[PDB]
DNA sequence: CCGAGGTCAATGACCTCG
DNA sequence: CCGAGGTCATTGACCTCG
């Protein structure tokens, strides 16, 4: 099976120029819409997985932009 | 903070309904009892419940709560 | 301090639509 | 057929209180 390149969950296809899951797809859509700026409480080095994606939103949004999620919509 | 959740292994503050559990498994057990919801597993009823994939199957997550000795009667009625 | 109770913003499964 | 868009029931961090 194909996995989401951001967190490693079961990806549901390509969303915003990246093979992501429904969780990371919705998170990346809300982040750009609200122009939200997060602050990591662990020094910006959180390893991204299914558990850490709900904890740190800074390292999650950084992981999405590192995996090529475009925001042209 | 200083305890381990008996269902998924997350950080547990103390005992809830008799068992060490996290804020996630505590509310999940309360919601299931107060609303009397019945879940249905999509696999062989052996889904793994840990820190990262506890939300995978609601059935096997509730079954582990009963297996770890969570008392359903410990859930009071809605005030 | 402990274990009940509670709220509610963020989350994510699942929807319609072009 | 996919992926844009959307809704909305669940999740879990953060509370009060005796
Ligand atoms: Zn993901
Ligand atoms: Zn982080
Ligand atoms: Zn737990
Ligand atoms: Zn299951």
């Amino acid at each position: 099976d194909e996995l989401c390149v951001v967190c490693g969950d079961r990806a549901s296809g390509y969303h915003y120029n990246a093979l992501t899951c429904e969780g990371c797809k919705g998170f990346f859509r809300r982040s750009i819409t609200k122009n939200a700026v997060y602050k990591c409480k662990n020094g910006g080095n959180c390893v991204m997985d299914m558990y850490m994606r709900r904890k740190c939103q800074e390292c999650r949004l950084r992981k999405c932009k590192e995996m090529g999620m475009l925001a042209e919509c | 903070t200083k305890h381990i959740c008996a269902i998924c292994g997350d950080r547990s503050s103390g005992k809830h309904y008799g068992v060490y559990s996290c804020e996630g498994c505590k509310g999940f057990f309360k919601r299931t009892v107060r609303k009397d919801l019945t879940y249905t597993c999509r696999d062989n009823k052996d889904c793994l419940i840990d820190k990262r994939q506890r939300n995978r199957c609601q059935y096997c997550r509730y079954q582990k709560c009963l297996a770890m000795g969570m008392k359903r009667e410990a859930v009071q009625e809605e005030r």
